[PDB]
């Protein structure tokens, strides 16, 4: 089930305030007008490839998407990143083991940590073993496909966990819809406003006008 | 494929002439740059910026930094020279005359507006609407404020209206404006009665052409493309010079305090010398571009100063120097970084064909026209001034004689009357 | 005089280069961190891992006094890249990573940027732009045994490099032959954990040496590993040398209203240079400038006529001039050019030492935006709005004309340059000679 | 002080040459700016590195002088083209061009030579001693309008 990103998937590239400037940068972005895969809560959460990094988003009002699994092979044999919102907390670990095997909340782990009215956007990438998480939450009222418009994801976390991740899966709540797409090395032009905030972008490689 | 223009066969023969039966006045607008922004640069504050460790390395390069600051100072001074040479051509501030009875002409658009805070004219105020720094770089104000410039354009204009040429050659002499235009018509070879017999019509053409200029300037800012280039080019050059501070030039950082904090002097000097070399070459590139660009703007300022003297302070015989058609008069209006001339010109407007011959036989004498041309309407012959059809009977005064009928090619027979 | 390299200065205006002393003072700001870093374990444990499979530790949130290691010059080498080792107690970091192992002493060569060899290839790679340090020492007495310490291992074969800061453990037959070895060992088909035969009697190069590599993470994220530096009080609104977590500068620290997002640690100028910071103790956002900069230009009669002089501070208001020059730390004969009654606000900047005048005159020395100055009566430098020449009013009316009855035959000089000095330069005799 | 233009054309060339000479004393990061010092203190493999800094700096200085002289030579030529025009139009003629051949109405001009330059003595008519009069554009006689020749 295909659809498209249009203009989604921008994030703050570095931890600096800049104001009233057209800064430009090269990074692993979701390309403008790139295709993406749609899903909804049935069976629609098999294992998926992670590639260079994932754009992930869900349209919800009650948190039906609860978490994610990531790894080489997700197998009880080598370290797998686990992420779980458990309502009281957001919970993170790197275990191999399927000590809970369920692909949902029921209606040697070198690192652990704990913290359609809504659209949650998440970006997952990994540079030199430093895993990086970005997100945005926004209210919406929306069709079956991503809102054609602009907002920039802030970083949530950096984790030095070093895993050779190539595959991933998402955890639901069972006894809503979501989207998946992939980052590419791209050069972007970014519009920082008077208040330190990114408000627009251009993907230079998109077309002859964007090169201009 | 672009077209060069519409094709036209001129209807030539050995004996046909076309004479204009009527004219039109026009007010073509011309725009010139005069002075670019007066920048100045504190080159040690750019290159090193408040580090003693870097400054003592920059001293090893000797007088590079001072001869660059001198070169920019020379550019910055000559912007005031350009502005002085173009506007200060009148030695006195002639104030605007009290009563505006200029024979039907209406200068209220171009004379200063007392209700504007800076007393620009109405058109000067449109021109000021259509045209739109930190790291040791600086910008300096011009010596003459836009209000002082508006006093000079007002003085030049009030002198031009009340006194014509005369305020350029000597003290201003008052003259009625319908007399000044009669002499300017005589200067383009049109007999002065052609003004007096048509004065209200001429004034309505002038007033209408003034009206069209407000509309023209109000329609798009792209009318000021020359002056907007002067601003954009200088802003683009400064952004380039500043943004080069972020470049590495092959050093381990473009931020000088990184090297100074992470490295000992003997290691740091090798890095800092790359940044000094790179920044100094980048500053030399900016100053060299500004020197070459200053010559272009100065060539424009001298051309503007020439049109000021030859066309505002007088009337020009020089073909197409001050508007197309035969030049009558010009009015200057100020604008950001430049000047604008409203060139008032005469253009012939309603051609009619006539038969013609270079001389006329009478008593075997050949007669030639004293002024103007022989023409015929097919049944009679006349003499006319060259630039406006005004047929007069051929007579012993409006002609002169030489030789006899045999010599001239294309001569014809017609009785010259004797008053 | 020093700007022009001359004892005489002609009448005019001059943009002085800065010679003022402004001796300044220093301010220091750091996190409240006190946990001592575990270097006394990392440099001192009973064994370090095999060079095939080196030990690693992320270090965070601690006081890193490297001076113990700097004084312990018994280390056979202590080499740093991108940092001079002296700076490590004054500089500080977001993260540090320590890698450690034992290797043959001859073969320690491989542990640097730009190196080659079977360990540099197959089982430990630094990035060639590595920032940090390698420390190593002889450990023959500890790490040599039997003539057979075959625990200290390297890849015999396989293909492609191990990448910068990758780890590999993998245990397989390596297929060196044209043979489809495909799980079966033989000649050119072999398992690959070959290793040193360290005798305690080995000659110097054949002995084991211990190694530690420190990698330092200088990111714009918050610092956590920092040297034994002590924070001062925070001075504001004075020219100071300053240091925030090792981010140095010299300038005026001030309070600020820059609307940083919670994660934004620094603010940056168009030059891509820091111009605002978050205090690591106070969490206040501070602004930065250089030491209260403003363009000092001198207005003077000729020194041939008077030594009396006036100053234009380009681009500042007269309320702030003493804080521009830092009159607190300046020569008294200079200090007089703040306040002093003869202080006047031009559109170009504050003018001090000039007597303002309400009349208008022709422009003797240009100052800017219609202001000029001259030397006049008992003498002083005076400053005034310039004359545009006399007002006049033509007696225009619709039936009146003026006609000249007489003339004067002027002779007007005009001067033009036409040529300049012809020259040539023999480049070899100029450059070399 | 009247001959300021010509005196300045002399001063700029002396100032340029003095600047070009003074830069021979600058180190550009070498151990000395005097080339015989490098050649006498150091062996060739090391001396070459220091000499190449001096070559790099001195060559950059000499290219700066020639670039500045090319730009200044065009500025003098722009003035020579104007003087060549005033010679042909004002001396060899009489000029209708307002304020070209001096202020007032032009009569005549005389060239005089000067160092690096030329001087024109423009002779010009300037009117004086005005009177007011009443005036009219035309005159009526026999009901015809007469206009002045
Ligand atoms: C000469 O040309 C002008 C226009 O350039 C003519 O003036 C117009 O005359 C008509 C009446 O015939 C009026 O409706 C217009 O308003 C006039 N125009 C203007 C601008 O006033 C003029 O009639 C022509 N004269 C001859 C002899 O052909
Ligand atoms: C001179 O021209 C101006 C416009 O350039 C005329 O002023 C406008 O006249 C209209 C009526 O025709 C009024 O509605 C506007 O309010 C006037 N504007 C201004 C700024 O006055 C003016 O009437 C003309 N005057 C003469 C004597 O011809
Ligand atoms: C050529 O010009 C003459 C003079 O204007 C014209 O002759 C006059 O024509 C009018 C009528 O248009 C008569 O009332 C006059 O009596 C004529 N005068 C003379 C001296 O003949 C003549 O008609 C014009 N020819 C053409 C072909 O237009
Ligand atoms: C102009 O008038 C003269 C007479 O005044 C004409 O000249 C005569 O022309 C005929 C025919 O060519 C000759 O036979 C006569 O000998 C000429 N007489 C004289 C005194 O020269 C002349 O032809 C007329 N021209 C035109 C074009 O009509
Ligand atoms: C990620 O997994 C791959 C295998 O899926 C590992 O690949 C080996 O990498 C070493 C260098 O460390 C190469 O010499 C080998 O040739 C690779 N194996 C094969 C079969 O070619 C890789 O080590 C892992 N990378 C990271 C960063 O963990
Ligand atoms: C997106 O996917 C469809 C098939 O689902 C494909 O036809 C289309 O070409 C893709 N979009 C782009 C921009 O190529
Ligand atoms: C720990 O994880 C590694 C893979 O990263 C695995 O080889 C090892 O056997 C695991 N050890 C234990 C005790 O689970
Ligand atoms: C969520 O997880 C944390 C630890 O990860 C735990 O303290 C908390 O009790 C959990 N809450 C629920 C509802 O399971
Ligand atoms: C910036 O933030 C202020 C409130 O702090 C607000 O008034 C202003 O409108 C904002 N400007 C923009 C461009 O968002
Ligand atoms: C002049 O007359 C000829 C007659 O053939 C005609 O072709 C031409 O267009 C006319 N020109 C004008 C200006 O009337
Ligand atoms: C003009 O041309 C005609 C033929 O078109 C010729 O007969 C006549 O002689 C020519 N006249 C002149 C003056 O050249
Ligand atoms: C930092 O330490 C000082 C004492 O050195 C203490 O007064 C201050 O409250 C501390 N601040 C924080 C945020 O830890
Ligand atoms: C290593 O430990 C010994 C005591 O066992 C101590 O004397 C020595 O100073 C330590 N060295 C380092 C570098 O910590
Ligand atoms: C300059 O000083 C000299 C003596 O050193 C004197 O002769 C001359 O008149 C002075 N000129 C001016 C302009 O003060
Ligand atoms: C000068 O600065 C003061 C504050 O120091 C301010 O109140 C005043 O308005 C400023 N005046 C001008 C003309 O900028
Ligand atoms: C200058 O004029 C102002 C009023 O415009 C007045 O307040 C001031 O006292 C005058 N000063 C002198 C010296 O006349
Ligand atoms: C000309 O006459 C007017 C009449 O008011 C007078 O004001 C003016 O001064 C006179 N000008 C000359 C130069 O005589």
């Amino acid at each position: 089930a295909y659809t498209n990103s249009f203009t989604r998937g921008v994030y703050y590239p570095d931890k600096v305030f800049r104001s009233s400037v057209l800064h430009s940068t090269q990074d692993l972005f979701l390309p403008f007008f790139s295709n993406v895969t749609w899903f909804h809560a049935i069976h629609d959460n098999p294992v998926l490839p992670f590639n260079d990094g994932v754009y992930f988003a869900s349209t919800e009002k009650s948190n039906i998407i609860r978490g994610w699994i990531f790894g080489t092979t997700l197998d009880s044999k080598t370290q797998s990143l686990l992420i779980v919102n458990n309502a009281t907390n957001v919970v993170i670990k790197v275990c191999e083991f399927q000590f809970c095997n369920d692909p949902f909340l029921d209606v040697n782990c070198t690192f652990e940590y704990v913290s359609f009215k809504n659209l949650r956007e998440f970006v997952f990438k990994n540079i030199d073993g430093y895993f990086k998480i970005y997100s945005k939450h926004t209210p919406i009222n929306l069709v079956r496909d991503l809102p054609q418009g602009f907002s920039a994801l802030e970083p949530l976390v950096d984790l030095p966990i070093g895993i050779n991740i190539t595959r991933f899966q998402t955890l639901l709540a069972l006894h809503a819809a979501y989207y998946v797409g992939y980052l590419q090395p791209r050069t972007f032009l970014l519009k920082y406003n008077e208040n330190g905030t990114i408000t627009d972008a251009v993907d230079c490689a998109l077309d002859p006008l964007s090169e201009t | 494929t672009m077209s060069l223009g519409a094709e036209n066969s001129v209807a030539y023969s050995n004996n046909s002439i076309a004479i204009p039966t009527n004219f039109t006045i026009s007010v073509t607008t011309e725009i010139l740059p005069v002075s670019m922004t007066k920048t100045s640069v504190d080159c040690t504050m750019y290159i090193c910026g408040d580090s003693t460790e870097c400054s003592n390395l920059l001293l090893q390069y000797g007088s590079f930094c001072t001869q660059l600051n001198r070169a920019l100072t020379g550019i910055a001074v000559e912007q005031d020279k350009n502005t002085q040479e173009v506007f200060a051509q009148v030695k006195q501030i002639y104030k605007t005359p009290p009563i505006k009875d200029f024979g039907g002409f209406n200068f209220s658009q171009i004379l200063p507006d007392p209700s504007k805070p800076s007393k620009r004219s109405f058109i000067e105020d449109l021109l000021f609407n259509k045209v739109t720094k930190f790291n040791g770089l600086t910008v300096l104000p011009p010596l003459l404020t836009d209000e002082m410039i508006a006093q000079y354009t007002s003085a030049l204009l009030a002198g031009t209206i009340t006194s014509g040429w005369t305020f350029g050659a000597g003290a201003a002499l008052q003259i009625p404006f319908a007399m000044q235009m009669a002499y300017r018509f005589n200067g383009i070879g049109v007999t002065q009665n052609v003004l007096y017999e048509n004065q209200k019509l001429i004034a309505n053409q002038f007033n209408s052409a003034i009206g069209k200029i407000q509309d023209s300037l109000s329609s798009t800012a792209s009318a000021l493309g020359k002056l907007q280039n002067v601003v954009n080019q200088n802003a683009q050059a400064l952004n380039t010079l500043v943004k080069q501070l972020s470049s590495n030039f092959g050093a381990i950082s473009s931020v000088l305090n990184d090297i100074l904090s992470r490295l000992d002097k003997v290691e740091a000097e090798v890095q800092i010398d790359r940044l000094i070399t790179g920044r100094l070459q980048s500053l030399q590139t900016y100053v060299t571009q500004q020197l070459i660009r200053a010559a272009e703007i100065r060539a424009s300022a001298n051309l503007a100063a020439t049109k000021m003297s030859e066309c505002v302070l007088g009337q020009s015989k020089r073909v197409d120097f001050c508007g197309k058609g035969y030049h009558l008069m010009s009015f200057p209006q100020s604008a950001p970084h430049g000047v604008v001339f409203l060139h008032v010109t005469y253009v012939p407007a309603q051609e009619k064909n006539f038969t013609t011959a270079p001389a006329i036989c009478h008593d075997g004498k050949a007669h030639f026209p004293r002024e103007g041309v022989f023409v015929s309407n097919g049944t009679h012959w006349f003499v006319t001034q060259r630039n406006f059809y005004e047929p007069q009977i051929i007579t012993t005064d409006n002609t002169f004689v030489s030789g006899n009928c045999d010599v001239v090619i294309g001569i014809v027979n017609n009785t010259v009357y004797d008053p | 005089k020093c700007t022009l390299k001359s004892f005489t200065v002609e009448k005019g205006i001059y943009q002085t280069s800065n010679f003022r002393v402004q001796p300044t003072e220093s301010i220091v700001r750091f996190p409240n961190i006190t946990n001592l870093c575990p270097f006394g374990e990392v440099f001192n444990a009973t064994r370090f891992a095999s060079v095939y499979a080196w030990n690693r530790k992320r270090i965070s949130n601690c006081v890193a006094d490297y001076s113990v290691l700097y004084n312990s010059a018994s280390f056979s080498t202590f080499k740093c890249y991108g940092v001079s080792p002296t700076k490590l107690n004054d500089l500080c970091f977001t993260n540090v990573y320590a890698d450690s192992f034992v290797i043959r002493g001859d073969e320690v060569r491989q542990i640097a940027p730009g190196q080659t060899g079977k360990i540099a290839d197959y089982n430990y790679k630094l990035p060639d732009d590595f920032t940090g340090c390698v420390i190593a020492w002889n450990s023959n007495n500890l790490d040599s045994k039997v003539g057979g310490n075959y625990n200290y291992r390297y890849r015999l074969f396989r293909k492609s490099n191990l990448k910068p800061f990758e780890r590999d453990i993998s245990t397989e037959i390596y297929q060196a032959g044209s043979k489809p070895c495909n799980g079966v060992e033989g000649f050119n088909c072999y398992f690959p954990l070959q290793s040193y035969g360290f005798q305690p009697t080995n000659g110097v190069g054949y002995q084991p040496y211990r190694v530690v590599v420190l990698s330092f993470e200088l990111l714009h994220a918050p610092a956590t590993v920092c040297g034994p530096k002590k924070s001062t009080n925070l001075v504001k609104n004075k020219c100071v040398n300053f240091n925030f977590n090792g981010l140095t500068g010299t300038g005026v620290l001030t309070e600020s209203n820059k609307k940083f997002l919670p994660f934004q640690q620094f603010g940056r100028d168009i030059a891509d240079t820091t111009d605002a910071v978050r205090d690591p103790q106070t969490l206040e956002i501070l602004d930065i400038t250089p030491c209260s900069f403003g363009g000092v230009s001198v207005i003077t009669p000729g020194t041939n006529t008077s030594n009396q002089v006036a100053v234009l501070y380009q681009g500042v208001n007269c309320t702030e001039v003493p804080v521009a020059i830092h009159a607190d730390q300046l020569t008294p004969t200079w200090r007089v050019y703040s306040t002093g009654s003869n202080v006047f606000q031009t559109r170009a900047g504050c003018l001090i030492g000039a007597e303002h005048v309400n009349n208008s005159y022709e422009c003797d020395i240009p100052i800017g935006a219609g202001i000029c100055a001259s030397y006049q009566t008992s003498q002083s430098i005076i400053a005034y709005t310039m004359s545009l020449g006399a007002e006049n009013s033509v007696a225009y009316s619709n039936n009146s004309i003026a006609i000249p009855t007489n003339f004067t035959i002027s002779v007007t000089t005009e001067i033009l340059p036409v040529s300049m000095t012809k020259t040539s330069v023999d480049c070899t005799m100029y450059i070399c000679g």
